RNA sequence: UCAGGGUUCGAUUCCGGAGAGGGAGCCUGAGAAACGGCUACCACAUCCAAGGAAGGCAGCAGGCGCGCAAAUUACCCACUCCCGACCCGGGGAGGUAGUGACGAAAAAUAACAAUACAGGACUCUUUCGAGGCCCUGUAAUUGGAAUGAGUCCACUUUAAAUCCUUUAACGAGGAUCCAUUGGAGGGCAAGUCUGGUCGCAGCAGCCGCGGUAAUUCCAGCUCCAAUAGCGUAUAUUAAAGUU
């Protein structure tokens, strides 16, 4: 297919034990790539397993067929699951979010200063 | 004719302008607040206030009319005002003790053309305006 | 509230002082239809850049000859008056940019490329052209009739690659009337 | 006179109704502002001096 | 706002000051005469078993009153930064979406052919008449091509979403996918048209229109000006060499 991709201004980063660089997409014709076609065709550059690679920030130019977006390569899974934000892991299903409103959160907070010792019975279910 | 140049007399030239300014009659009314305190609006570009009642007023020559008026007691102040209504048989619209929304007639507290003593004129009946009723957009709600 | 927004914007136009003025008013339309112009704003955006240029020329002229003020921005304004195309490379003195007229500026409007170099049959079907995604700009598709073309932008000026005309894809129009065409011999 | 003097709204109530006779749709924009420029510049016809407005009725 | 010299404004996102219903007194601490700390008087006001107890939105949303006059009792610590014993917890500070013709930038609402009539060049001809090439309209009405406003699948966007940009499928003949606000005596662009009223109704910033043949009222038609905008009230700068 026409689908072609690039990358500028590269780095390796020791300090985060990744590699760093800007991502532009030559797709004519089509709508937006998407990320899980992006990140194969850079794992074929590299020669690494797509399961290390992170991409985001995606912009398409008017009249389209270019765009530029972020990419990173780190040296292994568990570098990963430390130096990346939780929500970009969360993404492709290595971490989950809770599931409590703030509200609940702040109400909560605010029955339990009405109470002093074992305040256990306003929290378990309170 | 003889002003004094010399270059020392600043002190003499400041104060004689700061003096002569209250002889402007633009000048002295907007800034001794008398005619803030007389006018009845203070200080506002519009009014709500009550109709009282509904006049007819005889036009100065040399035309011959009857110009017709409302007269108003305004909701802020208590005090009684009277009012232009335009445009042909718009009085109809009226009825009595309803609020009317009043505005200037367009020369800053002086009275227009040949209408004695009428310095307002009427523009809102009851939160509708007087054009939707005369353009027939809009009713009186009843 | 403190906030991150910025409140910087300004005008970029001037109304005339006399509004019924019979010498102006058939002045301005002659512009409106020679250069094809929606309304008369869209001229007076124009008047207004030309004054502001030569409010800044006439300042300089004040200064000594050899002034770094007048030597540094007076070569400024002499380029960036050459890079649109407006002023000739062989006259580029500040004295010449006091003879400029308004019809310099309204020539080198995208609209009136498009019409001269032999795109388009009028200057009314070179806006339509240009603002229904058809035209081309070196490498970007442009959408906006106002835009003003450089002297190296110039020899750039296309069809673009994903139009009926320019070796594209046929419109809505000849696809339908070809579809139902078909469909006349029965089955379409 | 009929009724009495000083009753409002006499000259709009007496007047006789009539419906609009237009039908087609003006121009608007740009297509206005052609027109215009093609009817006062472009084809035009010659008189004495004392020339004549856009709206001369008689 | 402004030739040059000036006039008017500054409650309001940066910096300094003051104050948490009105006055006064004080604990703790490096730092307070603190009010999301305390004690009392003065003004309001909630609960009560009448013995008693509790209070301060000029924080964010929301309500009443006032008046010509001002938005949602929404989502989140992802960004920017701050606090604590802390690489980990917290933040209506701050960020996001809703309402929003205060106000600023860009920019649609028709383009092009064929045909009949029309203007004017130019040639043949004494004149008449014909050939003619480049531009206008507009009607009985002709013709094919282009496109986003809308509808709606997918990617992209983001903490999660919406919006914008990208891209498949439907989407235009005009009698609709119908542009408005003020005017047509003068100042000041534009009717010495046609019907109604009769110093009445009304118009008119100012000068002035109307009393039976209205260029000015009320309406139809035609035309003018600015245009996604246009009119009116009121404060203020220029014009004002009328400080």
């Amino acid at each position: 297919d026409t689908v072609t991709i690039r990358t500028r201004k590269f780095m390796t980063n020791r300090l985060l034990q990744r590699k760093q660089m800007v991502i532009d997409v030559l797709h004519p014709g089509k709508a937006t790539v998407p990320k899980t076609e992006i990140q194969e065709k850079l794992a074929k550059m590299y020669k690494t397993t797509p399961d290390v690679i992170f991409v985001f920030g995606f912009r398409t130019h008017f009249g389209g067929g270019k765009t530029t977006g972020f990419g990173m390569i780190y040296d292994s899974l568990d570098y990963a699951k430390k130096n990346e934000p939780k929500h970009r892991l969360a993404r492709h299903g290595l971490y989950e979010k809770k599931k409590t409103s703030r509200k609940q959160r702040k109400e909560r907070k605010n029955r339990m200063k009405k109470v002093r010792g074992t305040a256990k019975a306003n929290v378990g279910a309170g | 004719m003889g002003k004094c140049r010399g270059l020392r007399t600043a002190r003499k030239l400041r104060s004689h302008r700061r003096d002569q300014k209250w002889h402007d009659k633009q000048y002295k009314k907007a800034h001794l607040g008398t005619a803030l305190k007389a006018n009845p609006f203070g200080g506002a570009s519009h009014a709500k206030g009550i109709v009282l009642e509904k006049v007819g007023v005889e036009a100065k020559q040399p035309n011959s009319a009857i110009r017709k008026c409302v007269r108003v007691q305004l909701i802020k102040n208590g005090k009684k005002i009277t009012a232009f209504v335009p445009n042909d048989g718009c009085l109809n619209f009226i009825e009595e003790n309803d609020e009317v929304l009043v505005a200037g007639f367009g020369r800053k507290g002086h009275a227009v053309g040949d209408i004695p003593g009428v310095r307002f004129k009427v523009v809102k009946v009851a939160n509708v305006s007087l054009l939707a009723l005369y353009k027939g957009k809009k009713e009186r709600p009843r | 509230m403190p906030v991150a927004r910025s409140w910087v914007c300004r005008k970029t136009y001037v109304t005339p002082r006399r509004p019924f003025e019979k010498s102006r008013l058939d002045q301005e339309l002659k512009l409106i239809g020679e250069y094809g112009l929606r309304n008369k704003r869209e001229v007076w955006r124009v008047k207004f850049t030309l004054a502001k240029i030569r409010k800044a020329a006439r300042e300089l002229l004040t200064l000594d000859e050899k002034d770094p003020r007048r030597l540094f921005e007076g070569n400024a304004l002499l380029r960036r008056l050459v890079r649109i195309g407006v002023l000739d490379e062989g006259k580029m003195k500040l004295d010449y940019i006091l003879g400029l007229k308004i019809e310099d500026f309204l020539e080198r409007r995208l609209q009136t490329q498009v019409f001269k170099l032999g795109l388009a049959k009028s200057i009314h079907h070179a806006r339509v052209l240009i603002r229904q995604r058809h035209i081309r700009v070196r490498k970007q598709v442009v959408n906006i009739p106002s835009f003003i073309v450089r002297l190296d932008s110039q020899k750039h000026i296309d069809f673009s690659l994903r139009s009926p005309y320019g070796g594209g894809r046929p419109g809505r129009v000849k696809r339908k009337n070809a579809k139902k065409g078909q469909g006349g011999a029965g089955a379409g | 006179v009929h009724g009495s003097l000083a009753r409002v709204g006499k000259v709009r109530g007496q007047t006789l109704k009539v419906a609009k006779q237009e039908k087609k749709k003006k121009r608007t924009g740009r297509a206005k502002r052609r027109m215009q420029y093609n009817r006062r510049f472009v084809n035009v016809v010659p008189t004495f001096g004392k020339k004549k407005g856009p709206n001369a009725n008689s």
